[PDB]
C-alpha cells in the first residue's frame, strides 16, 4: 500500500483534497434560483410599483439561511468545513478504545489526532491505527503494536460535511441524501410563498367588486382576514417538510450519551 | 447517469314532466 | 464478564433533542458537579419539560 | 458444480452482473415521465403566459427525488449499488455462525468476505461457506471444514439493490414488488399536481364574475382561502400512500437489534 | 397405486402441471378491462382534447399494479409461481415431525426437500413421506421406514398460488376465492375513478354560469375545494374493501411464530 | 358440505337454508347495483342545474352532492338490514373455539 | 407429558402484521443475538407501537 500520509486506505480513506473545500459551493449541490423557480413554475414575484423580477441575491440569501436551518433541524454538517476540536479525557470512553463522538458529522476524513499536555504533544498516534466511522461520527484506535476525567486532553482535527452525489437515485454515507436537497429546497418555497402571497391583489383586499356604466368586474380573492394569500402552499409545504424531517430524522439516529 | 437536477355534459329540459 | 449491569436509562424529554455538542457539555456540567465522593451529596436541578427515569 | 468463483449456487447464486448496474437505469424499473402522464391523462400542466407545457426534465428530478424518498421510508435499497462495509467484531454474534447483519437491503450477491488487520486479509473465508438471505440483509458462515468487541475487524463487500420483475404481478424477494413502482409514481404525483393546482386559475383568484354588453359569466373554483386548488388530489393520493406504506412496512419488517 | 413421482396422491397431490404457470394469465382470473368497465358501466373516460377513449394498456398496468396490493394487503402469493427457499435448521420444529412454514401460501404441490451440506444432498427423503396441508402453507414428514439451530440446512421447492376456481359459487382451498376477483377490481376501479374525476368539467371548475342575450345555463358540480369529483364513489369502494379485507382476514389466519 | 333449498314457507331444518340469509345475499347484490345505478339518474358529475330559455325555466336539485352519491340513502339502509341480517345469523352459528 | 408450559405472549402490535418471511428473518435476528448462555444477559431494542407481554 502507499498513501497521503494521514490517510491509510482501510482506517481512514481520503474522500475529499483540502483544496475542494474551498471550491464547493451551494450551486454544485443544486441550490440555486432555477431550482426554486422550477417548483413555482408558471408564477413570476415583481414588484407592482416597477415590474421589476425579484432579484437572484435575494434567493441566494434565502437559500443560504435554509442550509442553516436545515444543519440546525438536523444535528448534521451539511458543507465541507475543517473542524479542530479540543475533547476531553473520560476514563470509561478512553478505555473503550479510545471512543469519541465528533460534534459534527458526518465525518469526511480524520486530519489530526494526538494526546498533548498544555499544546505539547504527548503521543501522535499511527495514521495506520485510525478507525473512523463517517456517518455514525465515531472514531477509535485500535493499535497494531487520580480522577475519572481530564479537560482538553485529546486533540482532533477533521472534516466534517457532505459530498454531492455522484449517481443518480444513491448516495454513499459520506455523500448527502437526495431528499435532504429537497428539504432545503421546501425551506426556501416556505419563504418565498409568504412573499409573493402580498403581491396577488392590492394591499389588505380580499373582495372587490368595480363596475362602470353597466360593465361589472368581480374578484374573490385568495386573501380573507384569517388566511394568507399563500396559505394553502405553505400549509402543503409543511407537510411535506414534516415527511421529509421523518425519514431523515429515521436516517441519522437518536442522540445519546453515557453519564 | 449523472444525477437529474436543475367534454359533454347537456342541459336539457325534461319533456315529460312538462307534459305532465 | 458479559452482561449490561446499566441500572436504568435517564429520559429527558423536549420539544427537540438537544444537539450532541450540548449534550457533551451537559456530560461536563454532570460530572464536575456531581461525580465521585466530591459530588456525592448534590442534587441537580433541571428544568426540562419532563424527566424520567426507567429502572432496567 | 461450477461457478464463477464466489457465487456458489446454493449459499450465494449470481443475480446479476457488476457491468450492469452500470446500465441500469430508472426507465427500466417503469418510471419515466409517460408513466406519469398516464395518471394524469386528460390533463396538460402548461404555463398560461405562454402555452408552453413543462419540460421533462422537471418529471424526471422530481422522480429522481420520489426515488430517494421511497429509499429513505422504507429503509432498504432500491437501486443497485456497490457496498463495502468496515464491520465490528462482537463476541455473541460471531460465536452464532459469525452473524452480520448488512447495512443496506436487499443483498443481490455477496462480492468479497474477509478477517483482517490493518488491510491485512488474516483469512479469507472460502466462498463455499457463505450463507446469504437476500430479503432479509443477513450472512453467515457454516464452515465446511480480552474484550466484547472490536472496531472494523470484518470486510465485508457486496451488492444491494433489486432487479426489475421478469413476470408481471410476481416478484422474487431480490425484484421489486409492483406496489413499490406505484408508490415513487405516486411520490412524484404529489408535487406535479402541487404545481399544477397553482396553474389552473388566475392566481389568487377564488371567484370571479364578468358582465359585458348583455353577455354575463360567474365561475367558482376549488381554489379557496384555505385550500389550494389540488387539495383533493393530494388528500386521495396521501391516503393510497399510506395503505401502500402500510403493506410494504409488513412486508419488509421490524428492525431490531441485540445490546 | 401410480403416480408421477413428486406427486404421491395421499400427502402431496398434483394440481397444477408445471407447463400451466406460463400459460396462466390475469384474464384467466377474470381481471379484465371490460369488468372494470361492466363495474364503470354508462361511464366513459375519454380525452377532452381528442375525443380517445383510455387505453386498455392502462387499464392491465393498474390491473396488475391491485393484484401486487392484494398480494401485501394479505400475506398470500395470487399467482403461480416457482419457489425456491434455503430454509434454517431449527431443534423444536425439526424434532416436531420436521415442520417448516413457507414463505409463501398456499402451496399447489411440493417439488423437492432435501437435507443438504454446502450444496450436497446428506439425504433425499421419499415424496411418500411428505405431507402437505396447502391453505396453511405446512409442510411435514412422516416416515414409514452442539447448537439449537443452523442455517440453510434445509431445501424446499414447491409452487405456490392459487387457481381459478372449477364451479360457481365455490372454492377448494388451493382455489381463490370468489370476492378476492372482486378486491383487486374494487383496487383498480379506485384509481380508474381517480383518473375520471378529472373530466367531468373543465379544469378547477365547481360552479359555472354562462348567459348570453336572456338565455342562462348553469351548473354546481360535484367537484369542491374540498372534494373531488370522484369523492363518494371512492368513499363507497374503500367501504366495500373494508367488508372484502375483514372477510378475507378472516379465512386466512393470524401470523404466528414460536421464538 | 352445504345447505339444501328450504322445503317450507318459513321453516327450515338445520341442513336447510335460512329464510334470511337468501335475503342477506340478495341486499349484497343490491347494494352493487345500487352503486352502479346511482351514477346514472343525472348527468355526471352535476349536483345542481339551471335552464332558462325563451320563458320556460327550470331548475332542479339531485340527490348528488361533493360529500354523497346519489345512493347514498339506500345503501346506507342497505348496510343497516344487513348489520341486522349478520347479527342474528351470528347468533344462529355458534363462535368459532378450539382447545390448544 | 401434555401440558402447555409456555410462559406467556409477547405481543408486538402496528398497523398490521408482519409477513411470515419477516417474522421468520426476525426469528433469526433473534435467535443469533439473545439465545442461551452466548445470548444470555443481551437485551433486545425494539421499536413496535406497543409492545405487551401476557402471563399464562
Ligand atoms: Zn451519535
Ligand atoms: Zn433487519
Ligand atoms: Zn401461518
Ligand atoms: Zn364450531
Amino acid at each position: 500500500l502507499n498513501y497521503e500520509y494521514p490517510y491509510h486506505p482501510s482506517g481512514n480513506p481520503k474522500h475529499i483534497d483540502v483544496s475542494e473545500i474551498d471550491n464547493l459551493t451551494l450551486a454544485d449541490y443544486g441550490w440555486s434560483p432555477d431550482a426554486v423557480k422550477a417548483y413555482m413554475f408558471g408564477i413570476v414575484v415583481q414588484n407592482p410599483d416597477t415590474g421589476q423580477p425579484m432579484g437572484d441575491e435575494f434567493y441566494n440569501h434565502i437559500l443560504e439561511r435554509a442550509v442553516g436551518k436545515a444543519e440546525r433541524a438536523l444535528d448534521i454538517s451539511i458543507l465541507p468545513d475543517t473542524q479542530h476540536e479540543m475533547r476531553d479525557y473520560h476514563e470509561t470512553e478512553f478505555n473503550s478504545y479510545m471512543f469519541v463522538h465528533a460534534y459534527r458529522k458526518p465525518i469526511l476524513q480524520v486530519e489530526n489526532l494526538q494526546l498533548q499536555f498544555n499544546g505539547r504533544p504527548i503521543y501522535k498516534y499511527p495514521a495506520n491505527w485510525w478507525k473512523v466511522e463517517h456517518l455514525a461520527g465515531h472514531v477509535q484506535l485500535f493499535p497494531t503494536a487520580g480522577a475519572t476525567f481530564a479537560p482538553q486532553m485529546i486533540r482532533l482535527e477533521y472534516v466534517s460535511g457532505m459530498l454531492p452525489r455522484k449517481k443518480a437515485g444513491r448516495n454513499k454515507p459520506w455523500e448527502m441524501p437526495p431528499e435532504l436537497e429537497q428539504l432545503v429546497i421546501k425551506y426556501a418555497l416556505k419563504e418565498i410563498y409568504q412573499v409573493w402571497g402580498n403581491l396577488i391583489i392590492g394591499a389588505g383586499i380580499a373582495n372587490k367588486t368595480l363596475e362602470v356604466d353597466g360593465i361589472t368586474e368581480t374578484i374573490g380573492t385568495t386573501q380573507s382576514a384569517m388566511y394568507g394569500g399563500a396559505s394553502a402552499q405553505i400549509l402543503q409545504i409543511n407537510e411535506d417538510i414534516k415527511e421529509l424531517l421523518d425519514g431523515l430524522r429515521a436516517y441519522f439516529g437518536y442522540n445519546m450519551i453515557g453519564l | 447517469e449523472k444525477p437529474y437536477m436543475i367534454y359533454t355534459t347537456r342541459l336539457e329540459f325534461d319533456t315529460i314532466d312538462m307534459i305532465r | 464478564s458479559h452482561g449490561g449491569t446499566t441500572r436504568g436509562i435517564l429520559q429527558i424529554r423536549s420539544d427537540q433533542q438537544q444537539s450532541q455538542h450540548a449534550l457533551e457539555n451537559f456530560k461536563r456540567e454532570w460530572k464536575s458537579s456531581l461525580s465521585g465522593i466530591n459530588g456525592s451529596w448534590q442534587i441537580p436541578v433541571v428544568m426540562a419539560d419532563d424527566i424520567k427515569f426507567v429502572n432496567m
